[PDB]
DNA sequence: CCCTGGAGAATCCCGGTGCCGAGGCCGCTCAATTGGTCGTAGACAGCTCTAGCACCGCTTAAACGCACGTACGCGC
DNA sequence: CGCGTACGTGCGTTTAAGCGGTGCTAGAGCTGTCTACGACCAATTGAGCGGCCTCGGCACCGGGATTCTCCAGGG
């Protein structure tokens, strides 16, 4: 008896041509629907947003949010290193100016 | 009810034109339709500011094709001034 | 609503990075990318709840939505 | 009067030159819009919507689909060069991004 | 001919709090720059927020949006204030 | 015209590098920089030729410039 | 005798604490001239440029330059590096969008 | 330590359902189309005059190139 | 931690940037002039679209399969 045991990062490559070719959202809509509202709130109360409105936020901050991590994964095969660091995030954010 | 301004059919017939054995999802057509319009606002914005910045109070033909000029680089940009000639050729024809 | 933050999960960022070709996720970028979603979310919902106050309407389009992330050099396409 | 014979195909076009013109006049760009202004925004986004349609229809038949997904138009704008470089700064939804992989990566 | 600028407006606004000070041609002409692109920013803006909502007028509240969607943090607040304190100042 | 893209010398380049803040300047980096800067001047001018055309005149003006530099988010102040 | 002979880094400080607070164009006026020409000169042969107008593109370059070499200085310290390479500078265009 | 044969599990092509979103049809109605009518921006002709193109002297700070070595890039 | 070469530093030496000056035409404002052009007004009109009938491409459900990957054995 002998188990598999994958060795890391075979199926993390294998997850990402399967989520490149995918369409669907991987976030959830409900616990960004909440966080949305809890963001909201700090800012103006008795506020609502439409289902669509979650829709097009959700779908907004996700494809920012991956450009984001493309440009973190470069970053870091440009300093001879395999996974990100935190610091490779706040390198994108001040290159790209926001 | 209230007709809502799209361009849902026109993106149809020019699809139908060149690929006339393929279909589309209205998800699909909302971009083009979202397509369509932030290019008519990125052009109309720019010739309206052409005519401003030369102290003209019209937008002419050279207008449009002097903004596909700055938006649209190089390659993309010279079929779009050859279809927009030959459209206005013919129109005035 | 308290502690929403933590509705973005820990695998839920990994996919996204997954999305973006990232092989291997440090511990540490789940805290990071959360605080860089939530001062994204705090721009773009913000401009989007003075487009709401403008038309003196009290729920937030998805048209005010567009038009957020549409000045900010963000457009979105299909609403 | 004569026959409503449409500017669409006085000019061999079949994007509404007379809606074009409209929407110049109301969307508060300039005092008067010239008669080929609207001739030559019509052929212009006539062409773009061609020009993604064909390459989305290749993006469909290469992984055997008749209907288009916007998948498809991302596919379609992100493998074009000039397609990438206008619509850059661009998010199209239910898109996500190119299905490529670094070469150290494997 | 007569050539519009903002050169003298900035000089008053100058001595208002600051009159030890002077200014250079290349510094008037650099503010000058940064009045005319601040103004046809927040009236593109106040010009496509009346677009959205089907408004054919321009109000103090189409500047006063415009304000807090291009200026961010405390400066739209300060702008805010000092927008609304003219207009009272006005009626 | 030939032989201009030499015209941005090597000192030219690394005055450029120590305004930025650059301490160690490579000897590869002139002929990438030269190639930056041939591509954005490439840009910039191109648009600003069309800006000429458009205004019936056959010398380009500093007004052009401003113009085509402010709509790709590089508006320069002073002109 | 015997030279101060400079470490190889101490004049490179000197220089940036210069050329960060003194507004002199580092780029001579002449050769950056000829050089709009000849790059016009493939759009339009029979162009000319006014004296302001060589002006403003050549501060607009300047600046570009710098605030590009400055996305490109602080990659090498995410790289553990001080020196600059023009993988950085393909990371820095990357990474913005151009 | 490297090359090669067999098998576990994620992945891909395929037969059958059908279903819910897409394609075509019914009006008609509201925006698109036709003709006239002027104020008016624009193309066109002549003057000009102030800024740019081309060349000259020099002179001098800016720049090409060679010798040396230690902070740093790269290999392990 | 170790190899190294290649870029930091220093100046010799050439070389053009720039200041000042000259001449001239390339041409953008400037002023008339005359001329089609588009907003606006009557008059009209025709398929885009809300919605309904129909229909079919691929999600879903499994079945089967090649197919690229890992573990174990041999040299």
């Amino acid at each position: 008896k002998k188990p598999h045991r994958y060795r890391p990062g075979t199926v993390a490559l294998r997850e990402i041509r399967r989520y490149q070719k995918s369409t669907e959202l991987l976030i959830r809509k409900l616990p960004f629907q909440r966080l949305v509202r809890e963001i909201a709130q700090d800012f103006k109360t008795d506020l609502r947003f439409q289902s669509s409105a979650v829709m097009a936020l959700q779908e907004a901050s996700e494809a920012y949010l991956v450009a984001l991590f493309e440009d973190t994964n470069l970053a870091a095969i440009h300093a001879k290193r395999v996974t990100i660091m935190p610091k490779d995030i706040q390198l994108a954010r001040r290159i790209r100016g926001e | 009810k209230t007709r809502k301004e799209s361009y849902a059919i026109y993106v149809y017939k020019v699809l139908k034109q060149v690929h006339p054995d393929t279909g589309i999802s209205s998800k699909a057509m909302s971009i083009m339709n979202s397509f369509v319009n932030d290019v008519f606002e990125r052009i109309a914005g720019e010739a309206s500011r052409l005519a401003h910045y030369n102290k003209r109070s019209t937008i002419t033909s050279r207008e449009i094709q002097t903004a596909v000029r700055l938006l649209l680089p190089g390659e993309l940009a010279k079929h779009a001034v050859s279809e927009g000639t030959k459209a206005v050729t013919k129109y005035t024809s | 609503l308290r502690d929403n933050i933590q509705g973005i999960t820990k695998p839920a960022i990994r996919r996204l990075a997954r999305r973006g070709g990232v092989k291997r996720i440090s511990g540490l970028i789940y805290e990071e990318t959360r605080g860089v979603l939530k001062v994204f979310l705090e721009n773009v919902i913000r401009d989007a709840v003075t487009y709401t106050e403008h038309a003196k309407r009290k729920t937030v389009t998805a048209m005010d939505v567009v038009y957020a992330l549409k000045r900010q050099g963000r457009t979105l396409y299909g609403f | 009067r004569a026959k409503a014979k449409t500017r669409s195909s006085r000019a061999g076009l079949q994007f509404p030159v007379g809606r074009v013109h409209r929407l110049l006049r109301k969307g508060n760009y300039a005092e008067r819009v010239g008669a080929g202004a609207p001739v030559y925004l019509a052929a212009v986004l006539e062409y773009l919507t061609a020009e993604i349609l064909e390459l989305a229809g290749n993006a469909a038949r290469d992984n055997k689909k008749t209907r288009i997904i916007p998948r498809h138009l991302q596919l379609a704008v992100r493998n074009d060069e000039e397609l990438n470089k206008l619509l850059g700064r661009v998010t199209i939804a239910q898109g996500g991004v190119l299905p490529n992989i670094q070469s150290v990566l494997l």
